[PDB]
């Protein structure tokens, strides 16, 4: 069934799932012709597959000649990142294979169940929770992968940095949901508060600053600040 | 014109056959029904006054024997049987017409209603459908579940329908999964049509049948049958046009024949509105929106 507030530990038991989020596949400019008409130019996107319990991150990049001469992308861009999950999953060892597929719009339900039907066993679920992956684009690492690509390409990385090292899953999936909300609410204020400190680096390998224990707590703090603040300043309050 | 005498009628009893109705009171004096046009397929059915609950019938074919009914005081229903003996059939059936025991199956001569609702229905079909091969006539009533449905539990008492499933393998080709999601004319044509049917008159039948079992018996299983074929064709890009016209006339003549105060638990709002409005085939069933539109616009 959903995935809401109420089975929300499921995501850190030892099943294998993969939370997917189709928000920024097919990526486009609005702009005027000649004529004053208007158009779209699709820009490269991307596939958004997350292991909540580990931090693996499967960054499937959706070059723009995926969509050339055909018609109706929003909704080929569904299917598409069903085609690409499938794939996903038929790439993986048996005994890495999800157990469930949580995605993140109902909309991927219909696509993804039709491209898993050799799956029968793997559970494709939707959730209730507004989860802020679309703000996957605001980490620059991520973003400049996808801008530089060339070809369809995948690129795995760890969404969490070495943090599993000092904290649990339940606590990472909770700071990185923190960070995400931050930058989709206001993407300026959050990336100055990662960044003001010129002493705390992100590490060649890393996507996020090395914070220590102490600093992440004043960082996590900074970010509930200015999700409320940004809450105030838009219903004003 | 064929008979379906009775042995009496013990218990009072609504009595359908076909699209008509009338009421047999308790040891009421009543030994059946003459006159019954040969050609179509057939329905008797029952509904008990002191149990509204099972709708049960019979589907014969008079063409196939004599069929008769008793009452069973110990299963408590009206069955069918078969008389072997033709002379003594004819003999009883002769008796009780000079007796004026019989009530006449009340044709209008005008009317195509029953054969406009039968085209495509064939007693052999019907008994692949409802499996009792002792029996040359089929028993269904209002609790039968389907094999589709028992998939989801007694499998001699379940209804036989063709399982359609649009989110299954037998309608998704690997590699065409957005295609044959979106446009299901692979599996209408391919699968269902060329491969299980063979001709669109054999779909037609199971289509009706499903129908009538639905409006008859409220038999929910079949209800579902009758949305899934008709969303099959009208979610297919791609259908021959003499069956898409086709499928307006039958539409329109079990919309036309549907009691009014059951539209609500007998017709699916989203698969009409979809089919209607939003499918391949929204603008090829005019007699059927037509209908629809007139009769039942609230649910649309
Ligand atoms: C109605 C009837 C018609 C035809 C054949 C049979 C055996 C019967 N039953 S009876 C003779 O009443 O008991």
């Amino acid at each position: 069934g959903a995935m809401n507030s109420s089975n929300y530990a499921e995501l850190f038991n030892n099943d294998i799932k993969l939370f997917v989020d189709d928000t920024n596949v097919y990526r486009v400019t609005v702009h005027k012709t000649f004529e004053g008409n208007v158009a779209t130019k699709a820009i490269n996107g991307c596939i958004f597959t997350l292991n909540p319990k580990t931090g693996h991150l499967f960054l499937k990049i959706i070059h723009t000649s995926v969509w050339a001469g055909q018609k109706r992308l929003s909704q080929l861009a569904k299917w598409k990142t069903a085609e690409e999950v499938s794939a996903l999953v038929r790439s993986l060892p048996k005994e890495e294979q999800p157990k469930q597929i949580i995605v993140t719009r109902k909309a991927m339900l219909d696509p993804l169940e039709v491209h898993m039907l050799d799956f029968p066993n793997i559970a494709i679920r939707p959730t209730e929770l507004r989860l802020p992956f679309s703000a996957a684009m605001s980490i620059d690492k991520l973003s400049d992968v996808v801008m530089k690509a060339t070809e369809p390409q995948m690129v795995l990385f760890n969404i969490y940095d070495d943090w599993l090292d000092r904290i649990s899953s339940y606590t990472a999936f909770s700071r990185l949901t923190l960070l995400l909300r931050a930058l989709k609410t206001n993407e300026e204020s959050a990336k100055m508060i990662l960044l003001s400190d010129p002493t705390i680096t992100i590490k060649s390998y890393h996507l996020w600053p090395s914070f220590t224990d102490e600093q992440w707590i004043t960082i996590e703090s900074q970010m509930r600040d200015l999700i409320l603040t940004e809450y105030g300043r838009k219903y004003n309050v | 014109m064929n008979t379906v005498p009775f042995t009496s009628a013990p218990i009072e009893v609504t009595i359908g056959i076909d699209q008509y109705s009338f009421n047999v009171k308790e040891n009421q004096p009543f030994h059946g029904i003459k006159d019954i046009p040969i050609g179509h397929v057939h329905v008797i059915h029952f509904q008990h006054a002191d149990n509204s609950s099972m709708r049960y019938g019979y589907w014969f074919d008079c063409r196939m024997g004599n069929f008769y009914i008793q009452y069973d005081p110990k299963d408590g229903l009206y069955k069918m049987m078969e008389e072997r003996d033709g002379a003594k059939f004819e003999n009883i059936v002769h008796n009780f017409k000079e007796r004026q025991m019989m009530v006449s199956y009340p044709k209008i001569d005008e009317d195509d209603t029953w054969y406009n609702l039968t085209e495509f229905v064939q007693m052999d079909k019907i008994r692949k459908i409802v499996r009792k091969d002792e029996n040359q006539f089929s028993y269904v009533d209002s609790s039968m579940t389907t094999v589709q449905e028992n998939e989801l539990s007694d499998p001699a008492h379940s209804l036989n329908y063709t399982v359609i499933n649009f989110k299954s393998r037998e309608a998704i080709r690997p590699g065409h999964e957005m295609e044959d999601f979106l446009d299901k004319s692979y599996y209408l044509n391919t699968v269902m049509l060329q491969g299980i049917f063979k001709n669109s008159s054999n779909y037609f039948g199971e289509l009706q049948f499903a129908f009538l079992n639905a409006m008859f018996f409220g038999n929910y299983g079949s209800s579902l049958q009758w949305h899934a074929m008709i969303e099959l064709i009208c979610s297919s890009a791609t259908v021959p046009k003499h069956m898409l016209d086709k499928l307006d006339e039958i539409l329109y003549y079990q919309i036309k024949t549907l009691p009014e105060q059951y539209s609500d638990i007998l017709l699916n709002e989203r698969v009409w509105n979809i089919c209607l409005y939003s499918s391949f085939q929204k603008n090829s069933l005019h007699n059927t929106e037509k209908i629809m539109e007139n009769k039942y616009p609230e649910l649309l």
